[PDB]
């Protein structure tokens, strides 16, 4: 089951990854971070359908 | 480690027929499949395992497999000088002709011959014991070579895949030109031939003329002067598996140490010495001024100065008698040389192969007998001039739709004319990025 | 990888998208 | 059999230039010095969505109809022609025909209605930099009909002064009302040819 | 073992045809009676391309002969070289061409071609993979501009695939042998442009400006034509024949020469073209061979190339030679007169080559080219047809035979619309 603490926690995972790949090369991290907003946005309106 | 040869269209089995002969001539094989009775070998009972294999009683038969659809040159060959020595099975002749069409050899009468060429070389595979690689001989600018060979490419990729393939392919010159309609066969191959073959080695028919021209002093050579050196070229290349290298290179070195990026694998490729017997004796061979001779422009089978490029990479086969202490100095004196530029991010590029075996002469030909000899595969990134260049030639004939109505007459439509054409692009592009 | 690679992901993205 | 005694002698031929057609969304075609068009291909011309890019350095992507009309467009020199987006809006008769946004190199950004080039349709143009600010130079709102605007419009200075009325970029003699705002004052008459002829000045 | 069906129709059909049988024969080595006789075992192993065994070496050639009087066959059979075509392969009339086009394609059609489909399909049946199909008849006449046109909708209806070339040769005004020449012109094009796939177009006044200068001959005469086009249908066929260097087959020469599928009118010449006088002075050397044929004193057709633009051209080439003297030279050719080839074309010149030349000889050539400058061969018929319809001149012999006028309008049409093509594309 979902849980807001696991969500946040692993947040806080894809934050420190793309820490990691944007020190790498900056343009997978702008990518990613784009893909992160964008089922952000799906899943904001997943839970204003529910 | 046997290797496996294929040889589509009619420039590929000319070769093979002008090539084969050289291999037979070698292990000293008769015109006919066999070996003379009385020791006239120059060593060993398996230097001639990577090309033959005898059966029963010294009757020994090529890998080869000679693929093509108009039967004029196939049966040229059957009824030759070669008919005890070659498989009478192997030589696939189909019906008509493919005239300069992608279309017709690649979909309407590909489609049933490749289903049986295939047969037969998986017979050939199973046979093998150790089955190295595949070299692929053919001509992009025709029918058959282009069509029929890009779709035996594909369904060999399918099949096998992680086998190596060197694909020796020819390209129209700059200028000089025979077929009317070849930028389109060019271009279609060319996408076929990017991702399916492994090492792609480029042959250009002016820019082996010019070579005639210039070193073995004929102002009329053909075809049957090209493919002799053609074929001396593909035996240095080969010559590692066969006869006993003090540093010696397989055909995975190749793709090993020559191939950075899976995408680049376009190869400038040159021989030395071409030399004739009137200034053979006159002049004097050695290791630096044969390579010196390789690493000039003027003796390149590819029509392309490698000045405009930075040499990636290169490798550099070695036959006859050659002592490594001067290889290694004629190195370090290319390195010290200023004209070829490299990319500084390749300290080290020069693969040096060597061998034990002092090249051939065949009875007849142009070049004589020579203590040592050189081969140079270079990674290059002039390449992409030439891509360009066939680009800018066939944009002119693609914006009249001229032409393109033979080709869609058959199951090819426009999108695979465009997506050869941004395949190409791209191909520019890589080439470009990898710049200084 | 490489920077060709990722700009021409984002090309291809865009032009499929695009419709 | 039947498949091959059939009428087919010209038919093939005739059948092959029309599969020749060139249309179709084709992954990219080019010439030298030409017009790279990637996007969907039919009637042997540029017809539906698809970018395109030419000698002028402009790759604007739009909707292309036979070059006989055109969709929604996107005509810009992005930072190689330096500026953002030059023209936004829908075409019609290949012309943009309706809501369509110009942005000129500094002159002006017009945000309006018009059809066959600024001679007719209701619209604003901001002739004057900082549009996110007051400090724009002026804001002008009404109908246009050529360079000279030629209709009934109204315009703010940006500082506070107001002008409503007949519009020949000037000098029309139609009878207009002009506000003194900050000051409190309004003069209503005839603009005859020239900022003043006749007219009443009164106290709002 | 790619067959290759020969279609004659016309009196001048069956006489090039029967000179054209002469010189493959003649070369093939099989004597008049019909037997084999040759010294080379090179050229035994292609003659199924146009002869088939019957039994005992009784070698028939693979030909069709259609007319509408005896009076044809007659001669043919008379002639050298006579007693070979099968006697099956003599399809004829009772009544007559009578030169109108109406006679041709309408109503003697109707009786003719329906009887000799029989034999042209019992023939295809016979032989086992055709290349194609080669027919020479006339645009001038009776039989062979309308009949032979007819037949040739009928083949083109049952077999799609396979090539046709269509040697037909054409009026002219100063060589202008009969007087209803440009009905029976516009009337046989337009189909043979729809219809066809390689038009060699031939004439009279090529041929005896060519049997006049290169040839220097005294008393030019329809034997010596006819030799010349044979020559020209010979080398045509070369390839298949015999191997070489670089094989050419049919569909090769037209995918190499048609950029677009109605404009494949094409023009022939033949090289070398020397005098006996003179034999024993010239070089039979490729700069020499490609310097006559490129020039409008050879070209077998009324056109003047420089006239006009190549869009693209073919040289067949036999003899032992040198690609990379006989590129070379192609390739200066073209870069001296870049405007006489069209510009958005790289490579406008096909080559091939043979190891065998013609016997008599030992270096030959064919060119043949896909010029812009042949409009004006069909702007001559067109603007002679324009003059005498405009006043309904002869219209009755074909307004008498279920024919209406709009036929006439239509056909010159098409020839009107197919001759703005050509000049557009310049
Ligand atoms: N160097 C060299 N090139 C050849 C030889 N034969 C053919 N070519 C090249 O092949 C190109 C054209 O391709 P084709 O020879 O027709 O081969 P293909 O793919 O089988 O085409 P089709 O015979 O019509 O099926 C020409 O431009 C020549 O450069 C040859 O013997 N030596
Ligand atoms: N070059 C050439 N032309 C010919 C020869 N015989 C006839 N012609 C011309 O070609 C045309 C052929 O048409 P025609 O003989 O009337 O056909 P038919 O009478 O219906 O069989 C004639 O008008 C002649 O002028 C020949 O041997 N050589
Ligand atoms: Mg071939």
């Amino acid at each position: 089951g979902i849980c807001p603490i696991r969500e946040e926690l692993y947040a806080q995972t894809f934050d420190e990854l793309i820490r990691q790949v944007t020190i790498n090369c900056a343009e997978r991290g702008l990518l990613l971070l784009r893909v992160r907003d964008e089922m952000r946005m799906t899943i904001a309106a997943y839970q204003t359908l529910y | 480690r046997e290797v496996i040869s294929i040889h589509i269209g009619q420039a590929g089995i000319q070769v093979g027929n002008a090539c084969w002969e050289l291999y037979c001539l070698e292990h000293g094989i008769q015109p006919d499949g066999q070996m003379p009775s009385d020791k006239t070998i120059g060593g060993g009972d398996d230097a001639f395992n990577t090309f033959f294999s005898e059966t029963g009683a010294g009757k020994h038969v090529p890998r080869c497999i000679f693929l093509d659809l108009e039967p004029t040159v196939v049966d040229e060959v059957r009824t030759g000088t070669y008919r005890q020595l070659f498989h009478p099975e192997q030589l696939i002749s189909g019906k008509e002709d493919a005239a300069n069409n992608f279309a017709r050899g690649h979909y309407t009468i590909g489609k049933e011959i490749v289903d049986l060429a295939l047969d037969r070389i998986r017979k050939l595979a199973d046979n093998c014991t150790g089955l190295q690689g595949f070299l692929v001989f053919n001509a992009v600018g025709g029918g058959t070579g282009s069509g029929l060979g890009s779709l035996l490419l594909e369904r060999l990729s399918v099949d096998y895949g992680k086998k190596s393939k060197l694909g020796f392919t020819v390209y129209p010159s700059p200028q000089v030109s025979t077929a009317v309609v070849e930028p389109y066969n060019s271009v279609l191959s060319t996408h076929s031939l990017l991702e399916h073959t492994d090492v792609a080695v480029m042959l250009d028919n002016e820019a082996i003329y010019d070579i005639c021209r210039r070193s073995l002093d004929i102002e009329r050579p053909t075809y049957t002067n090209l493919n002799r050196l053609i074929a001396q070229v593909i035996s240095s290349l080969t010559a590692s598996l066969r006869f006993d290298g003090a540093l010696n290179v397989d055909i995975t070195e190749f793709q090993t140490n020559l191939v950075p990026y899976p995408r680049i694998h376009f190869m400038l490729s040159s021989y030395a010495p071409i030399i004739s017997a009137e200034k053979a004796y006159h002049e004097q061979l050695s290791v630096a001024e044969i390579t010196n001779a390789a690493f000039e422009p003027a003796s390149m089978m590819v029509k392309c100065d490698p000045r405009h490029g930075k040499y990636m990479a290169c490798c550099l086969m070695y036959r006859g008698d050659v002592v490594p202490k001067d290889v290694n100095a004629s190195v370090a004196t290319i390195k010290t040389k200023r004209t070829i530029q490299f990319v500084d991010w390749c300290p080290t590029g020069f693969k040096c192969g060597i061998n034990y075996q002092p090249p051939t002469v065949v009875p007849g030909g142009d070049l004589a007998k020579v203590q040592r000899a050189v081969c140079m595969i270079s990674n290059s990134t002039a390449i992409g001039e030439i891509f360009s260049r066939l680009d800018h030639k066939f944009d002119l004939m693609y914006a009249k739709r001229a032409f393109v109505h033979w080709y869609v007459g058959e199951g090819m439509e426009e999108g695979e004319f465009s997506e050869a054409r941004e395949d190409l692009a791209a191909l520019e592009k890589d080439f470009e990025e990898v710049g200084a | 990888a490489t920077r060709l690679d990722v700009i021409n992901l984002q090309e291809k993205l865009d032009q499929q998208l695009q419709q | 059999a039947e498949s091959l005694r059939r009428k087919q002698g010209d038919q093939l031929w005739k059948t092959s230039d029309q599969k020749a057609q060139k249309e179709g969304p084709h992954h990219t075609v080019y010439w030298t010095t030409g017009e790279r068009y990637q996007g969907s291909w039919k009637d042997n011309k540029k017809h539906g969505k698809g970018t395109v890019i030419y000698k002028n350095s402009d790759k604007y992507e739009g909707d292309w109809a036979n070059d006989m009309r055109h969709g929604l467009g996107t005509l810009w020199l992005y930072r190689d022609g330096k500026y953002v987006v030059r023209y936004n809006g829908e075409w019609r008769a290949d012309q943009p025909t309706g809501h369509g946004t110009f942005f000129a190199d500094n002159g002006d950004t017009y945000e309006g209605e018009w059809l066959n080039g600024r001679r007719h349709g209701k619209g604003r143009a901001v002739y004057g930099g900082r549009p996110v600010d007051g400090f724009g130079g002026d804001v002008y709102e009404g109908y246009f009909e050529n360079d000279v605007k030629c209709g009934p419009g109204t315009m703010m200075y940006a500082n506070g002064d107001v002008y409503e009325g007949l519009w020949a970029a000037d000098k029309k003699n139609g009878t207009g009302t002009y506000f003194y705002m900050s000051k409190g004052k309004r003069f209503d008459g005839v603009w005859a040819d020239g900022a003043i002829k006749c007219g009443t000045y009164s106290e709002i | 073992m790619r067959e290759i069906v020969h279609i004659q129709g016309g009196q001048c059909g069956n006489q090039i045809g029967a000179k054209f049988w002469e010189v493959v024969s003649d070369e093939h080595g099989i004597d008049p009676t019909g037997t084999y006789h040759g010294d080379s075992d090179l050229q035994l192993e292609r003659i199924n391309v146009y002869f088939n065994e019957a039994t005992g070496g009784r070698y028939v050639p693979r030909a069709i002969l259609m007319d509408l009087e005896p009076g044809t066959m007659d001669s043919v059979r008379s002639g050298p070289y006579g007693q070979i075509f099968r006697p099956d392969n003599f399809v004829f009339g009772q009544t007559g061409a009578g030169n109108n086009w109406a006679k041709g394609h309408y109503t003697e059609g109707a009786e003719l071609i329906d009887s000799v489909l029989d034999v042209v399909r019992k023939e295809a049946e016979s032989c086992d993979c055709l290349q194609g199909f080669q027919v020479c008849h006339s645009l001038g006449g009776g039989t062979g501009s309308g009949m032979g046109t007819l037949l040739i909708s009928k083949i083109r209806e049952e077999y799609p695939d396979r090539m046709m070339l269509t040697f037909s040769v054409v009026p002219s005004p100063k060589v202008s042998d009969t007087v209803v020449e440009p009905y029976n012109a516009t009337l046989s094009v337009h189909q043979l442009v729809e219809n066809a796939d390689e038009c060699m177009v031939l004439d009279n006044e090529a041929l005896y400006d060519i049997c006049f200068r290169t040839l220097k001959l005294t008393t030019p005469t329809f034997g010596d034509l006819n030799h010349l086009i044979s020559a020209v249908m010979s080398g045509i066929t070369c390839c298949l024949r015999f191997p070489g260097q670089l094989n050419a087959d049919l569909r090769k020469l037209a995918v190499n020469l048609i950029p677009f599928p109605r404009l494949h009118f094409f023009m022939v010449g033949f090289t070398p073209l020397t005098s006996r006088g003179s034999q024993q002075y010239r070089a039979l050397t490729v700069p020499e061979l490609t310097q006559q044929m490129w020039d409008a004193k050879n070209m077998m057709c009324a056109a003047d190339p420089r006239h006009g633009r190549y869009l693209t051209a073919s040289a067949l080439f036999r003899g032992r030679m040198s690609t990379k003297e006989v590129d070379e030279q192609m390739l200066n050719v073209q870069n001296k007169n870049s405007s006489y080839f069209v510009e958005w074309i790289p490579n406008n010149v096909k080559s091939s080559v043979c190891d065998i030349p013609p016997k008599g000889l030992k270096m030959s050539a064919t060119f043949i080219g896909n010029s812009t400058a042949i409009q004006e061969m069909f702007k001559r018929v067109s603007e002679q047809f324009t003059a005498m319809f405009r006043r309904k001149a002869f219209l009755h012999w074909y307004t008498g035979e279920g024919m209406d006028e709009m036929e006439f309008t239509e056909a010159e049409s098409n020839m009107n619309d197919l001759v703005s093509e050509y000049q557009q594309y310049q």
